[PDB]
């Protein structure tokens, strides 16, 4: 292809062989001297008082050196919320005291010499309960109903259109329970030091595990380093660290020695949270051509009774058709649960499930092909924000994708399509994900030996960030980017922002952009101002950067190791970045160590775009349902790589096929305990559960989303896929599923 | 309370003496250092774990190092040849991108490497189904049947 | 886990002698065992290991017995050159059976004791009624998410499903448990007598004494064993437990059915040999509805709970399909 292989090149991950010889170290794996081990303690009530807890059966075992709990207790400050401007996705603070506000809540830890005295020993803790009225589900009596009117959409008047319009859906969609489960655990290193403490935390956002573990040790953001290097993938999961870090790091600075903790798998479930259940009453107004006039919606979401986290089911309903009236307020259930957790696309993922199935079902009430009724209701704007597509290439995404497919030989009859035993589905939904914007800073480094690296905190969690660095420096560098090496998920490295919204490779790409243009003036800059260079009076507008080597243009050259060496080291380390060239450095501080500083392009509305298509083979006999087909076109604007962009697409597409088929929390109405935490009884798609998948590429580089020309990747893969394969399924069988997941018993 | 072993880890002795509890998968991640193994579930459920036991693909974390006691185990770690060319299936895997957080991939390596000897690799929904044994979030399958694909052929030759 | 003593056995009848004492368990290939020592519901103080019990190793298929000693893994099993054509419901119990690496390391005798996945029954710390594992204690599964659980062979006292599909295609082709004791003789087990209802005594699974260990297993090698099929109906493709399974086989003899042997997986307490359904179709030439029609039979001793009656809809249609795939062979 292109040697140096620059931006918009599709190479091999750059961290791709120390992760397939095992060399990458991931959080606990780090070697700290002498490190304990703790071990979680987690409640088995969901409501209620620890009356009585003996730990001296625990305390008594062998090699353990601690059991803390709310009767022997370390101070752990309640941290600033997400919401008010902090890090805290959960302000839960354990072994403050006796309350029991969920079910398998962290109540404790138990610290031993070795992890296998620490497990056994952790058993031997005895609790006892006194129990009060739990609110399991969030349609249960007494449970309060907190209204987010701050996100209410009233556009038009949804009230008198829908009065008029000739034909109306209306339907109920839920989905249940979700969990990240990625494959590494919750787990980390706290190590407490002389007033500062070093934490191996796994972490989509470094800078937001340095200010919730500060908060909760009541010290300077500043004397918390974070290490975090590699992620085993969070899907939102580790975007901030949850209580058992806040226990190990407390832990750590009562014993003054190392302690790894780590979540069981088991305990992940409720050692933080996943995607919260919702449900989603919504209605379709329409005239008889398919035209949509009007849309209600009534939707909530649980969350627990001390933190209001919402996943909002209107986040996609206003944006995604031509619809000038939409009524849409969402509401938060306080119930006994842990609090909720973000999953890949939080909010638009069931957003666009119930609103991509009631246009299937609005397209068999009036008998039009569900395709061209996304046509009819085709937006040539935002009708939500009333403004321009940056770009929208929504339309390609239908066309190329039915192409490929063969959506144009469909039988619209429902089981109509069969073969053999199976009964044959086609499905599709439309699907997007929305440009989010944050400033972010980096350094690059030229070596004595030479060599480029480039530093930013910024986070990998196998999403391509160590690769698409070193192709943005190398279009100024002249030399190949497999040559540069990238630091990464480092408190100590340039400020980055959150891995989150699907911002961070714009963002980080803006600023190694930025950096490298700096470091190429600087070099050629050196070239021609040091006297001892072969260089020492020429015109930098006639040296050229190429091969490891400034060369002028009169022929004779120099060196990036010779230039290294007449070079002072100070001149060799560049700083570059995104932020405001005045902005003080305090707020470039508080601008990455929170959430809310994002910001989207004024004037237009920027988001990424994908048409999804699926074949699904139902057993007529037992109802099973598997994914024989699955075509996808998206428009992500630029792609960076587009092979990480490509496992980023079929990525989420699979943790949509396991959402739509399989993933469901089971919780027991009596005690409110989620009772399939684990992997095999919290089913997660497996290899023979995924077809081949085509994904086609239909994006144009978008300037007016981000400055490198790119939108979002990560989340959309999975947007809008359970409503297709629902859609399929239907094609199928005849019987619409609008509860997630689809399983067999719901089918016959 | 103590029990002795010497255990063969990629062509190296290592005697130990440990809590008979410890598995074979955190003998070889807290003792010896060898971290690529990884420890996702810890009950069987995943495949994170997945070495090679006397050629053999196995979970270390349902192993306890005594039952490798004078057994050859082959991690991750021990693919390399001893100048550490990488093993054709460790390149096929960073040639097609199988994976991308690299956590389920040194055990989905070492269950393909034992995949293809036990000839498993003969067609691609084979490889999908006895694949199926290492999960994978990322999602990284297609990619996974197309690096092991390419790896059973280069290694046929 | 808790800190047991680890000893390894030397013979089977010193594994026997050893297991006898007091809480004492065998672990062969631990991926049972061992997981259920990290959930709790195992607390041996000695553990025995048997591996590196040569005399448990050999394996033969011959024209009247399948024989295998108990340390044989599921792999070596099911990769045997003669076991997908002479035994293809064995086989496809096998291969359809969590991964190739738990079946590289699943011994045959483990492979029969493994234990119910019930969410209950697995998580001792946290749900306390379990009669299975502490008699006396309830079920938590009678009034909790049955979703899992049996609707045959159920008693008050244990819901629990025998989730293992060897054990279905041993059961539907009449194999038999040689046991043995710590003074060396041999106990031959049917293996439909071997597992027990739980009735009042959940607790006691199998026909084997404290004093004894599974030396071998052996199967009548028949027509109706060559024509055969194991059917697995499941949530995903893979890695998982039956919904509901049966292996189905006769010998077509003559135009018709005969030896017919239907077996039922993941639905009952115990691998459940469905007699009735054979009766009904002994005699008779394989065909589509008669095989559907006579499956539906099952439905006259099965009782639904609350969140399991899917499986009452499943069970007919797993013993049709498993029989209509054995017509499809020879
Ligand atoms: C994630 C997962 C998925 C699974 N899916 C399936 C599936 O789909 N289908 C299926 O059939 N199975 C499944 N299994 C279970 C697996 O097949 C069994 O665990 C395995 O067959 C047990 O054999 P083992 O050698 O590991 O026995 P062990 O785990 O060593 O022992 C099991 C029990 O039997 C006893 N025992 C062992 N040997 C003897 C002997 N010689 N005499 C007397 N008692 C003995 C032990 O004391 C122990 O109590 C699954 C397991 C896991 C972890
Ligand atoms: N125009 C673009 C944009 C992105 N990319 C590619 O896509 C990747 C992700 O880009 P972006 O969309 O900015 O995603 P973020 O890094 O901001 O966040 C990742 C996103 O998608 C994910 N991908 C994941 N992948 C892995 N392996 N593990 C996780 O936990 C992941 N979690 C997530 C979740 S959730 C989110 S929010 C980049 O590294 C790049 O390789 C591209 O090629 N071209
Ligand atoms: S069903 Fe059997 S195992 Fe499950 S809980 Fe009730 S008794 Fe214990
Ligand atoms: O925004 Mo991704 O962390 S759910
Ligand atoms: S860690 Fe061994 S299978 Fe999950
Ligand atoms: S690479 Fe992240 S789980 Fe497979």
């Amino acid at each position: 292809g292109s040697p140096i292989e620059g931006l918009g090149a599709a190479r091999s991950r750059g961290d791709g062989r120390v992760k397939v010889i095992g060399e990458a170290r991931y959080a606990i794996e780090h070697q700290p001297e002498n490190p304990l081990y703790g071990v979680v303690l987690q409640s088995t009530v969901a409501s209620g008082r620890i009356s009585r807890l003996s730990a001296e059966k625990a305390l008594q075992a062998d090699g353990v050196l601690a059991v803390y709990t709310h009767l022997n207790p370390l101070k752990i400050n309640k941290p600033t919320a997400i919401a008010d401007g902090g890090a805290a996705q959960s302000t839960y603070t354990p072994i403050q005291d006796d309350v029991i506000i969920h079910n398998g809540q962290n109540i404790g830890i138990v610290i031993a010499e070795t992890f296998e005295q620490a497990t056994w020993a952790a058993s031997l803790v005895e609790i006892e309960y006194e129990t009060t009225p739990a609110r399991v589900f969030a349609t249960d009596e007494g449970v309060e109903a907190k209204p987010m009117s701050a996100q209410d959409i009233d556009l038009g008047d949804a009230a008198t259109a829908m009065h008029s319009a000739e034909v109306r859906i209306n339907q109920r969609y839920t989905t249940p329970r979700e969990y990240n489960m990625p494959m590494e655990p919750h787990a980390c290193i706290a190590h407490w030091h002389e007033g500062q403490i070093t934490v191996w935390e796994p972490s989509q956002w470094v800078a937001g595990a340095q200010v919730e573990i500060a908060e909760w040790l009541g010290i300077e953001t500043e004397k918390v380093r974070i290490i975090s290097p590699y992620v085993g993938g969070g899907f939102g999961s580790k975007p901030v660290p949850y209580t058992h870090v806040a226990l190990a790091s407390v832990a750590s600075r009562a014993l003054n020695r190392p302690v790894k903790v780590s979540l069981t798998r088991p305990q992940t479930f409720t050692g933080l949270g996943g995607r919260p259940a919702t449900s989603q009453q919504l209605e379709l107004g329409a005239s008889r051509d398919g035209k949509i006039e009007a849309i209600i919606q009534r939707s909530f979401s649980e969350t627990s009774l001390i933190d209001v986290f919402a996943e909002n089911c209107s986040k996609v309903t206003a944006r995604m058709y031509a619809v000038s009236n939409v009524s849409a307020q969402h509401q938060v259930r306080l119930i006994n649960t842990v609090t909720p957790g973000w999953m890949r696309a939080p909010g638009e993922n069931p957003s666009a499930f119930g609103l991509e199935v009631a246009m299937d079902e609005l397209a068999y009430a009036l008998d039009i092909d569900p395709l061209e009724l996304r046509l009819r209701n085709w937006a040539d704007k935002d009708y939500q924000l009333d403004l321009p597509w940056s770009t929208r290439r929504l339309k390609e995404a239908y066309q190329k994708g039915a192409e490929a497919f063969g959506w144009d030989k469909r039988i619209m009859t429902p089981r109509s399509m069969r073969e053999g035993r199976e009964l044959i589905g086609w499905g599709m939904a439309s699907g997007t994900y929305p440009v989010n914007r944050l400033p972010a800073e980096a350094k690059i480094i030229l070596t004595p030996q030479g060599r480029f690296v480039v530093q930013c905190a910024g986070a990998d969690i196998g999403t391509g960030t160590y690769t698409i660095l070193a192709q943005t420096a190398a279009d100024h560098l002249g030399v190949g980017s497999e040559t540069i090496e990238v630091e990464l998920g480092d408190t100590a490295l340039p400020r980055a922002g959150v891995a989150g919204g699907s911002q961070l490779a714009g963002n980080l790409t803006a600023a190694v952009n930025d950096t490298a243009k700096k470091m190429r003036e600087r070099l050629l800059a050196l070239a021609s101002e040091l006297p001892a260079s072969p260089l020492s009076g020429l015109p930098v507008s006639q040296f050229t950067l190429q091969d490891g080597a400034i060369q002028h243009s009169g022929g004779s050259g120099l060196s990036l190791a010779q230039l290294a060496t007449l070079a002072p080291p100070d001149s060799l380390s560049v700083k570059g970045g995104t932020f405001p060239d005045d902005m003080p450095q305090s707020e470039r501080d508080k601008i990455v160590r929170n959430l809310n500083d994002m910001s989207r392009p004024e004037a237009f509305s920027a988001h990424s775009w994908s048409a999804q298509f699926v074949e699904v083979r139902v057993d007529e006999d037992f109802g099973t349902i598997r994914v024989k087909r699955m075509v996808a076109a998206l428009d992500s604007g630029r792609l960076y790589n587009p092979k990480l962009a490509r496992s980023q697409w079929i990525g989420g597409m699979i943790m949509g096929v396991g959402q739509a088929l399989m993933e469901e929390g089971i919780v027991d109405p009596r005690n409110g305990r989620v009772i399939n935490n684990n992997l095999a009884d919290y089913l997660v798609p497996v290899n023979g559960d995924i077809p081949s998948i085509t994904t086609i590429n239909v994006g144009e580089p978008d300037f007016e989303a981000t400055t490198m020309g790119g939108k979002a990747v990560g989340e959309l893969g999975i947007v809008g896929v359970a409503a297709a394969i629902s859609n399929a399924v239907f094609h199928a069988t005849g019987k619409r599923v609008r509860g997630l997941p689809i399983t067999l018993d719901k089918i016959i | 309370e103590r029990i002795s072993l010497t255990m063969q880890v990629n062509g190296q002795p290592y005697p130990m003496e440990i809590d008979p509890r410890v598995t074979l998968l955190d003998a070889l991640r807290e003792h010896l250092n060898l971290t690529g193994t990884k420890k996702g579930c810890d009950q069987g459920q995943c495949g994170a774990c997945t070495v090679l036991v006397n050629g053999q693909r196995v979970l270390s974390c349902l192993t306890l190092a005594a039952q490798a006691d004078g057994a050859e185990v082959t991690s991750i770690e021990g693919l390399q040849s001893a100048s550490g060319e990488l093993h054709p299936v460790q390149r096929c895997f960073v040639e097609n991108d199988a994976f991308q957080c690299g956590y389920c991939t040194p055990g989905q390596i070492m269950s393909a490497v034992a995949c293809i000897k036990e000839g498993h690799a003969g067609s691609d929904d084979e490889i999908r189904e006895y694949m199926s044994g290492n999960l994978c979030r990322c999602g990284a399958y297609p990619h996974i049947i197309d690096a092991i694909k390419q790896a059973a052929a280069e290694m046929a030759k | 886990m808790n800190p047991f003593h680890w000893k390894v056995a030397q013979s089977a009848s010193e594994a026997a002698a050893l297991k006898q004492q007091s809480g004492s368990q065998i672990l062969a290939g631990g991926t049972t065992q061992l997981d259920l020592m990290k959930c709790g519901v195992f607390n041996p103080p000695q553990l025995i290991g048997i591996n590196g019990l040569s005399e448990l190793r050999s394996l033969s298929f011959d024209n009247d017995k399948i024989s295998a000693g108990a340390l044989i893994t599921m792999s070596q099993l099911a990769d045997h050159p003669d076991c997908q054509q002479h035994a293809p419901a064995i086989y496809g119990s096998l291969w359809q059976a969590a991964s190739p690496q738990i079946r590289n390391m699943a011994t045959l005798g483990g492979n029969l004791r493994q234990r119910t996945r019930c969410a209950y029954y697995r998580d001792p710390a946290t749900f306390s009624a379990c009669n299975k594992r502490n008699p006396g204690s309830g079920c938590a599964a009678r009034q909790g998410v049955n979703s899992n659980h049996a609707i045959l062979g159920a008693s008050d006292s244990c819901i629990a499903v025998y989730p293992g599909d060897l054990a279905v295609a041993l059961v539907a082709f009449d194999a038999v448990v040689i046991v043995q004791n710590p003074q060396g003789e041999t106990r031959r087990i049917a293996i439909d007598d071997f597992f027990l209802l739980p009735g009042e005594t959940p607790d006691q699974e199998h026909d084997l004494r404290d004093d004894e260990i599974i030396v071998a297993i052996e199967v009548p090698q028949t027509a109706s064993l060559q024509r055969s099929h194991y059917l697995k109906v499941r949530d995903r493709s893979s890695y998982e437990f039956a919904a509901a399974s049966a292996a189905a086989g006769f010998t077509l003899e003559n135009g018709v059915m005969r030896q017919v042997h239907i077996a039922l997986g993941g639905v009952a307490t115990k691998p459940w040999r469905a007699t009735r359904v054979e009766q009904a179709l002994e005699g008779q030439p394989f065909n589509e509805e008669t095989v559907f029609q006579a499956a539906e039979l099952i439905n006259q001793e099965t009782q639904a709970l609350e969140h399991n009656a899917y499986k009452v809809k499943l069970a007919p249609r797993v013993i049709a399909r498993a029989l209509m795939a054995a017509g499809e062979i020879a």
